[PDB]
């Protein structure tokens, strides 16, 4: 096959410690006994509960109704009874309204779930209706609704669909297992998305450290001449939806105009697999993959776990704590969010749990700038982080805006390479927040 | 009451050299000794007094369209008379300050004071203002000249201090040796103004 | 049409604007010339007095002086092959009871650090330099202005037969050797060139 | 009832291994062989001077950082680098107080009056040398370089070239290795030891090839266009020390790749302008110091292009 | 060839601001930004270039063959003031009104010690017409270059952290001293 | 001697005379910028003539105002009086409604509201808000890193040893520079004559707030029953006082079980302190004003009344036709 290559300019080379869980087989979680389902598992308008305390629910039964257009429903992961419709701690640090369900032991399927159909019988309107009804959001991390993404406005033109298989953050190997095991579902989901949008071109981009996944995808594609696979060089910011576009297609997204103005539609391999599975079976989104790894975990592994299970249950299922942890992170080490407690349930965009020990979580105090200039070299947007940080640190928002601080993608790289151990990306975030806020109180 | 305040604004409160930063060419040019600064200050004081009194005497007939040509004529006349007298009786001071004695007419502090305090006040306030500004200029120039001369020559007022084998810092009597010193002095004053 | 016919009276104030200025200017002149009438000549006297002192200190004795008509000076400058003209200013002859005494020559040599200096040299009857002095200079006060100090006193004693050579060393070697000032070498060469031109003038004249 | 007491912060949660102190220690390691050659050639007084300078620098910094109520960050090994580089710019016949005065001027005035490390716009070790040369010209010119045991040299190689006496100059191999009668500054006589240690900083990634290559190419071209020897002009004087170690200062050089090419061309042109038609035998220090002033003007015209911002033309605010 | 050497010596070897201590008050006053520095340099260039020829003509046509040499300063300053008045009249009308942020330094273009200084230097050096024009243009270009470099440095300084007490004028004077050393590098050149 | 005076006088007079006519003609043709009427603001300004305000010329307060392109208080040297004069040339200013100060509605100081975790980063409030909102137990309280102190231009805020800011009432001049700089929306503006403020910003229910802080609001509603002028309301699970209707009766202060309302019990208790000079023995206060506290017989002057009752609202100070009652705060301490 014609496997082409591509790369971009800038970036860094982290240690890439993925070797620990790559050769370990795939594990399956046990049956849960209690689930907490929040009312906001996406971005947009939160849902409204339609269940009461003491009610009896099925598996796959809707417990939340969308409010506006950018809103997806919420379903139940187990079969049991409702014990609380109060608010519980969330991954953002503050309590969010949720529904608590206690499991019964049996998984009784709702008596209204049937297969939607076949690829040749569905067409675009029914495909979009099925995607909306199953509550599928973006599994890449942003959790943007999919049915909004597949509804192209009439004043825009697109001609290709690109799947993001370039999983680049360290410690994470869920997409590797998904591509190695379920390539046929990924191809079927790509075909379904291509038919829904109405294009005749499709690309898949996989990094070169997953050659077995590339071979599996090439074998699964078959004799179709409209599908292509690209082998990409191993770099950290490679998969951030923009450098992927530059490497595969060669185009550049304009200054604040979204990828839809470049003529492409970017999706994830997990979303495509979920679309194919929901078409074949008829069940909603209630289960995904996770990677439980780190320095304070006895037996790290990749495990398939339902939605609503607390973090502590996963940690207990993966051995436990070998030592006292000093940091718990939801996601990767480069863009994850540190937690306060371990009562947090897993969500639709939770791709890993990373526990660090006390010695490995220590960073020295920031010092003076020495004007080395490495942060300028490593930036993929070709900005100058030192000037923006120094202007933000003394409350000069006009100079921050004049230095093009609103097109930073917050990728971490600039703060990783600093010899003086500074916090450049945090200052850039502060400047961006203030610039955005000043546009509403002055207009 | 109104006479002592104008006289005593002068040195401390509104020093032209340390607080207004005006007239910086003679200050950095001639202050290589403790004698040149005093003579320059006295000449500038005489010119300032004469020009201020003359301009304040005639603040009713000069229109606002020919003001600066009317001012510079009086200032240049006083400067020329003072220069003729100095060349007649003090040739050494004229030779030591050769170019900047014709240049007293443009000193950045005479025209500014004439515009500010001479075209809107009486005859008695302008005299006190001129006396105070001249005293402040003379004191600042003398201090800077003594400080530079002690380090760059090893003597004060022509009297040696460090012996006949001292090797001076020959940068303090150079153009780059002025700027830095003055800056440090100003900084010190600012510190003692803001921490007290 | 004068920007839409400015209304008459705009000219009437014009005669008011000039006249006062005119008066002021006249008054200024009415001062300055008077001061000049009291001052200028006196200044001239002082100048010549200094020059007289400059002529008397270099050749210390009780004698009279006579001035060359300044066309013989130009003839000497034309002869002997003096490659740059108008660098010789004044030549005077001393007289002490009939017999000749010496000569006093003023010259402005170029190629200094900051332009032209003025050097005066006095020579006796037999060739001996009895002292030199600096009349005008515009060099650095702490670096090139030291020529009018103890550096001049070493110029006495040198015979008027050959030229002089400047050396960069503490040791003075022997005859016709001049030790320059540390950190100041161009001024010493300029003064030596002026002395050499004066001594060439003396050699050409005294034969 | 056991709590956890975790740590909360912002991304990223991992960092690199290099820091500020490692860079300066690597600079000292690179500068060691020149110190060895200087100690072998000039004797035991060539080392002691260096020590004096180092001590003074460190002491000065500590005192200031005690008086202004600031953390004493003397363990970043920056004042040691400044002291060593200043001590490499001295003759062998210098008194002990010259190094102390130079170190005090370099640390107190140039560096600490503008904020501290990385916040000045000028080179401290070259400005201190320029101040010392102007203040005390007798202790630094043409005679302090020759040792007292040698009485037949009387001139350094760069002073025998401006007078046309190129028949009494040392050989080109002796000017390159630095032995057999080559005199000058204590840490400049060997171009073989300043290139071995200069190629070690390129391999570790501290400096790049751009400034060292373009500084040396312009000197060779200029000496070729006027009919002189390209090699004698590169292995004599303070050019190899300035190209690899002093023109590559972090706080005085441009940060982009296009400005570091324009900067080096000017640094190489002003050197040979002063060398051939000037009042000094060598003009490396002032050529480097004059390009530290024009650096903020080069940086505003040599910026790069932001991703996605292609526009049409340079309309800007018109 | 002599005109080129005169221009070069006026711009580099004998810069008016750093060496001769003439244009210092606008140097510290106006150099907080680049655009104002460029505008002030252009205005100063125009004023000097127009004043030099008029001063030459007035001195050598009237004062010399009349024995009235003591009226040099008053006539020269009258001519310069009358020129700067017209410059002030033309600048504020058509050139942007926001440029009147000099704040006293615009009527100090009359004062501006470099202008009368270069006029007296041209008079005392016994030049010709074209030599005076070239000297005036060279002095103006040197002033413009110095003020542009200062305005460029001060923004990098605004990035840095002066402690609390130096701030405006002391750090400007220290920067000027360091630039004066860097230009003391340009010395001893025979042109 | 005649020529030596005639020639320079003539030359200088001609030179001066031609230049005056030249400048008079140059008044026309060139600059005609007179079209903004200048003599509006040239005397109310004290006069400094500095380029730290914009306004290219200190007499340029004639085209800078009539378009709204410049702020009313753009001149700091002139001050409040000069700004008021400039505005009252057109109007708006020279008004009423006293002066205000800045206050902090929080009283949890590092021992009653401890920290959940440890925070690494820059010591600033907004930088701490980047790190998932902060590390405090109460998600609505003061972080304590002092952004408001850093943004204050008049040096009126100091950070105490307990973590909460303190404002000097003599250096604070009624602005909002510290109000929009607080990420927690805690700094507020309060009249200087007010001493009853509800100091909390917690929007949780009773048990969670009780666990979070010692002096939290549990929204019990006991402070609304005590008030009868309808000035304090409980909304969003938090109480708030309206300062336009508060009579400072100090009745709600004693009824709060968690000590959230500021103020001390030293108030009122002066029931009909009536001056004998200007009352006509009307006896209209003897009947009722909602409490009795007056009862007597006709009350010919001097009034015989015992003072051990009433709440001291203040309505009886202005409803009288002659206002013979005097209000004096006299209690313990
Ligand atoms: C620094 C950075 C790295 C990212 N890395 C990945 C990645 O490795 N894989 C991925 O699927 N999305 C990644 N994303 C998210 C993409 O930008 C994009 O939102 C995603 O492809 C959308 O997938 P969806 O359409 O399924 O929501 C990254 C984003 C950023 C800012
Ligand atoms: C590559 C490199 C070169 C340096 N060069 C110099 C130099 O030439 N002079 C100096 O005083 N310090 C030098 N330093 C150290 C100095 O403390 C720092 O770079 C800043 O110039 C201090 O403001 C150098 C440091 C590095 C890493
Ligand atoms: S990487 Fe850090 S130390 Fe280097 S220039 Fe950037 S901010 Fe400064
Ligand atoms: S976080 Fe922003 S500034 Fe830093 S390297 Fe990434 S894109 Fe550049
Ligand atoms: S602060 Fe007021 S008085 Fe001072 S210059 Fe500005 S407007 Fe004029
Ligand atoms: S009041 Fe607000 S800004 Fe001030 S310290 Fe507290 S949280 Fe920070
Ligand atoms: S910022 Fe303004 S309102 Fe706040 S404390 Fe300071 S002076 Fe008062
Ligand atoms: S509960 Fe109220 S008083 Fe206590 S910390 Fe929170 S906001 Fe402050
Ligand atoms: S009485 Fe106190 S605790 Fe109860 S609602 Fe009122 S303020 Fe809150
Ligand atoms: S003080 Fe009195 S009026 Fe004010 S809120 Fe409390 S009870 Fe109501
Ligand atoms: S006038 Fe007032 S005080 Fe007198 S009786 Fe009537 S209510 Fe009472
Ligand atoms: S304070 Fe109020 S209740 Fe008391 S006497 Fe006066 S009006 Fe009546
Ligand atoms: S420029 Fe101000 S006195 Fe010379
Ligand atoms: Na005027
Ligand atoms: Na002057
Ligand atoms: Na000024």
């Amino acid at each position: 096959m014609n496997v082409k290559h591509g790369t971009f300019k800038g970036g860094i080379h982290p240690p890439y410690r993925k070797e620990s869980t790559a050769e370990v087989p795939l594990g399956f979680g046990k049956k849960p006994e209690m689930v907490i389902i929040p009312m906001s598992l996406h971005i947009g308008a939160p849902c409204t509960p339609i269940v009461k305390k003491g009610d009896t629910v099925f598996l796959g039964q809707r417990v939340g109704e969308p409010n506006g257009f950018v809103s997806v429903p919420v379903h139940a992961s187990v079969s049991g009874k409702v014990i609380a419709v109060e608010e519980r701690p969330h991954a953002s640090g503050d309590r969010v309204m949720s529904v608590v369900i206690e499991s019964d032991g049996l998984d009784t399927i709702d008596p209204s779930i049937k297969p939607y159909g076949t690829l040749e019988d569905m067409d675009a309107d029914a495909i979009k209706k099925m995607v909306l009804n199953a509550g599928i959001v973006g599994l890449g991390g942003a959790t943007f609704p999919t049915h909004v993404k597949l509804a192209i406005p009439p004043d825009k033109k697109v001609d290709c669909v690109v799947l993001n298989g370039a999983e680049c953050e360290p410690y994470l190997t869920a997409d590797h297992h998904l591509m190695t095991s379920q390539a046929e579902k990924v191809v079927m989901g790509l075909k379904l998305a291509m038919k829904s949008v109405g294009v005749e071109k499709g690309f898949i981009g996989v990094e070169d450290n997953k050659t077995d996944a590339i071979e599996a995808l090439v074998k699964a594609i078959g004799n179709d001449s409209r599908l292509e696979v690209y082998s990409l060089h191993t770099k950290y910011p490679q998969g951030a939806e923009k450098q992927l576009i530059a490497a595969i297609t060669g185009r550049e997204v304009p200054s604040g105009a979204l990828p839809a103005d470049a003529g492409v539609v970017v999706m994830n391999v997990g979303t495509a697999a979920q679309i194919a599975e929901s078409m074949i079976t008829g069940l909603p989104l209630y289960k995904r993959y996770l990677t439980c790894t780190g320095d304070a975990i006895k037996n790290p592994q990749t495990i398939e776990i339902r939605i609503g299970v607390p973090f502590q249950s996963v940690i207990d299922q993966c051995g436990g704590f070998s030592s006292e942890p000093g940091k718990v992170i939801s996601g990767g080490p480069m863009m994850g969010v540190t937690q306060f407690v371990t009562d947090i349930p897993v969500m639709k965009g939770t791709s890993g749990i990373l526990c660090l020990t006390k010695e490995s979580a220590k960073i020295a105090t920031p010092s003076n700038c020495i004007h080395c200039g490495k942060c300028v070299g490593v930036c993929p947007i070709h900005l100058q982080p030192l000037n923006i940080a120094e202007y933000s640190q003394r409350n000069m928002w006009d100079k921050c805006e004049s230095n093009n601080a609103m097109d930073c993608i917050e990728c971490g790289s600039c703060s990783y390479i600093c010899p003086a151990k500074r916090t450049l990306v945090s200052s850039i975030r502060v400047a961006k927040r203030e610039i955005i806020a000043q546009r509403r109180k002055g207009n | 009451m109104n006479f002592m305040k104008n006289l005593t604004r002068g040195i401390i409160r509104e020093n032209p050299t340390f607080v207004l930063v005006l007239g910086m060419c003679p200050t950095l040019a001639v202050t290589t000794s403790a004698i040149n600064g005093m003579g320059m200050g006295l000449a500038t004081m005489l010119v300032l007094i004469g020009s201020n009194v003359a301009i304040s005497a005639l603040r009713k007939v000069i229109p606002d369209n020919i003001r600066i040509p009317a001012f510079v004529v009086v200032i240049a006349s006083f400067v020329t008379i003072v220069g003729m007298l100095m060349k007649a009786y003090v040739p050494a001071l004229d030779a030591a300050l050769g170019i900047f004695i014709p240049l007293i007419v443009v000193n950045c502090i005479i025209l500014a004071r004439a515009e500010a305090f001479a075209f809107s006040n009486g005859i008695a306030d302008s005299f006190a203002d001129a006396v105070g500004m001249g005293l402040g200029f003379t004191l600042a120039l003398t201090i800077l000249g003594s400080i530079r001369e002690i380090l760059g020559a090893g003597s004060i007022f022509g009297f040696s201090l460090f012996g006949a084998a001292y090797e001076p810092v020959l940068l303090m009597i150079l153009p780059p040796g002025a700027f830095l010193t003055l800056g440090l002095l100003i900084g010190l004053i600012n510190w003692k103004t803001k921490k007290a | 049409m004068e920007t839409k016919e400015k209304v008459q009276i705009d000219w009437k104030v014009v005669f008011k604007l000039g006249l006062i200025l005119f008066v002021i200017s006249a008054v200024a002149a009415c001062a300055l010339a008077l001061t000049n009438y009291v001052t200028a000549g006196t200044i001239e006297e002082m100048n010549v007095q200094t020059n007289t002192v400059a002529r008397q200190e270099v050749l210390p004795k009780a004698a009279d002086f006579e001035a060359v008509p300044a066309k013989d000076v130009e003839k000497i400058a034309s002869e002997i092959g003096m490659e740059k003209p108008e660098e010789l200013l004044e030549v005077y002859i001393g007289k002490s009871n009939g017999e000749v005494v010496g000569y006093t020559v003023k010259t402005g040599p170029t190629s200094g650090y900051a332009g032209e200096v003025q050097v005066l040299t006095g020579i006796s009857a037999d060739g001996v330099i009895t002292g030199i002095t600096i009349i005008k200079s515009n060099e650095t006060p702490g670096l090139g202005a030291k020529a009018s100090g103890v550096w001049n006193d070493q110029f006495t004693g040198k015979s008027a037969k050959e030229e002089l050579v400047v050396v960069k060393g503490t040791t003075k070697e022997g005859s016709n050797e001049i030790q320059a000032i540390t950190g100041s070498t161009i001024t010493s060469k300029a003064v030596t060139s002026g002395v050499n031109m004066s001594i060439q003038v003396y050699q050409n004249l005294s034969k | 009832m056991n709590e956890l007491n975790l740590t909360v912060s912002s991304s990223p949660h991992i960092r690199a291994k290099h820091s500020t102190a490692s860079i300066m220690q690597n600079v000292i390691i690179a500068l060691l062989p020149a110190l060895a050659v200087a100690g072998y050639v000039f004797g035991l007084w060539a080392l002691a001077l260096v020590a004096i300078c180092v001590i003074s620098s460190v002491a000065t910094e500590a005192v200031i950082q005690k008086l202004l109520k600031k953390p004493i960050t003397v363990n970043d090994w920056s004042a040691v680098v400044t002291g060593v580089l200043l001590a490499f710019n001295l003759p062998i016949n210098a008194p002990w107080w010259i190094g102390v005065v130079g170190s005090v001027f370099a640390i107190a005035i140039v560096k600490q009056c503008f904020g501290g490390l990385g916040q000045n716009f000028i080179n401290p070790a070259l400005a201190a040398r320029a101040f010392l040369l102007a203040s005390w010209p007798g202790h630094m010119t043409s005679t302090a370089y020759i040792p007292l045991t040698d009485t037949v040299t009387t001139a350094t190689p760069l002073a025998l070239l401006k007078a046309g006496e190129t028949g009494s100059m040392p050989s080109t191999l002796d000017l390159f290795t630095g032995l057999n009668g080559v005199y000058g500054c204590i840490g400049e006589i060997s171009a073989l030891a300043l290139l071995i240690g200069g190629l070690y900083l390129i391999y570790k990634g501290i400096i790049s090839w751009r400034i060292p290559t373009i500084y040396l190419l312009t000197i060779a071209i200029f000496a070729l266009l006027v009919g002189q020897d390209p090699i004698v002009h590169m292995v004599s004087g303070g050019v190899m020390l300035g190209a690899f170690f002093m023109a590559t200062d972090y706080a005085s050089s441009p940060v982009t790749a296009k400005g570091q090419i324009i900067y080096a061309i000017g640094c190489g042109l002003i050197t040979m302008i002063i060398r051939l038609y000037g009042g000094y035998p060598e003009g490396c220090s002032y050529s480097i110091l004059l390009m530290n002033v024009a650096t903020p003007l080069i940086e505003r015209f040599t910026k790069e292009r932001i991703y996605g911002v292609t526009k049409i033309k340079k309309e800007a605010k018109a | 060839m002599t005109l080129i050497f005169i221009m070069i010596s006026a711009i580099f070897v004998n810069n008016f601001v750093l060496s001769r201590f003439l244009g210092i008050c606008p140097f510290l006053g106006v150099s907080k930004q680049v655009e104002t520095a460029v505008g002030m340099g252009v205005a100063v260039t125009f004023v000097m270039a127009l004043a030099s020829a008029i001063t030459y003509v007035v001195q050598y046509a009237i004062l010399d063959p009349l024995s009235l040499g003591y009226l040099q300063t008053i006539a020269f300053i009258l001519i310069i003031a009358a020129l700067v008045q017209l410059v002030e009249m033309i600048i504020k009308k058509s050139s942007p009104s926001l440029y009147q942020a000099l704040g006293v330094y615009l009527p100090l273009i009359t004062t501006n010690c470099a202008v009368l200084g270069v006029a007296l230097i041209n008079i005392q050096n016994e030049y010709n017409f074209i030599e005076t024009i070239f000297n005036g243009v060279g002095a103006a270009l040197g002033f413009t270059l110095a003020i542009v470099l200062f305005a460029g440095i001060r923004e990098r300084l605004e990035t840095s952290a002066v402690p609390k007490a130096l701030e405006g004028f002391p750090i400007a004077l220290l920067t000027a001293g360091l630039m004066a050393i860097a230009f003391l590098g340009f010395s001893g050149m025979k042109l | 001697m005649l020529n030596a005076i005639l020639v320079p006088v003539g030359i200088l007079g001609v030179f001066g005379l031609i230049f005056g006519i030249g400048l008079a003609i140059a008044a026309k043709v060139f600059e005609v910028y007179e079209d903004p009427r200048v003599p509006l603001v040239r005397a109310a300004l004290p006069g400094a003539n500095c380029g730290g305000c914009g306004l290219p010329g200190c007499d340029a307060l004639a085209a800078n105002i009539v378009g709204g392109s410049a702020a009313i208080d753009a001149c700091p040297v002139g001050g409040a009086s000069c700004a008021a004069a400039v505005a009252e040339i057109m109007g708006m200013e020279a008004g009423s409604a006293v002066k205000k100060v800045a206050t902090v509605i929080c009283q949890g100081t590092c021992e009653t509201a401890p920290n959940r975790a440890e925070y690494y980063g820059e010591m600033d409030c907004r930088e701490a808000m980047i790190a998932s909102g902060g590390s405090k137990g109460c998600r609505y309280g003061c972080l304590g890193y002092g952004t408001c102190k850093a943004v204050c231009p008049f040096d009126a805020i100091v950070i105490g040893e307990d973590g909460l800011p303190k404002v000097d009432p003599e250096k604070c001049t009624s602005c909002g520079k510290c109000v929009e700089a607080c990420p927690k929306s805690i700094m507020t503006l309060v009249p200087e004559a007010q001493e009853v403020i509800v100091k909390c910003h917690n929007f949780d229910k009773g048990k969670i707030a009780r666990l979070s802080c010692t002096t939290a609001c549990i929204a019990c509603g006991a402070c609304v029953k005590a008030c009868r002028f309808d000035a304090i309301t409980v909304e969003n699970n938090c109480a708030k006082i309206d300062y336009d209707k508060c009579r400072q009766c100090y009745e709600c202060v004693d009824k709060c079980p968690m000590n959230c309302i500021s103020g001390d019990v030293e108030y009122g208790k002066s029931t009909a302190y009536i001056i004998e000079e200007n009352c006509i023995a009307c006896g209209l206060c003897a009947k009722n004003c909602p409490v009795n506290a007056i009862t007597g017989e006709i009350k010919k002057p001097p009034y015989v009344i015992d003072h051990d009752m009433c709440i001291g609202c203040g309505i009886c100070f202005d409803k009288c036709r002659k206002s013979a009652i005097e209000m004096r705060p006299n209690k313990t301490k």
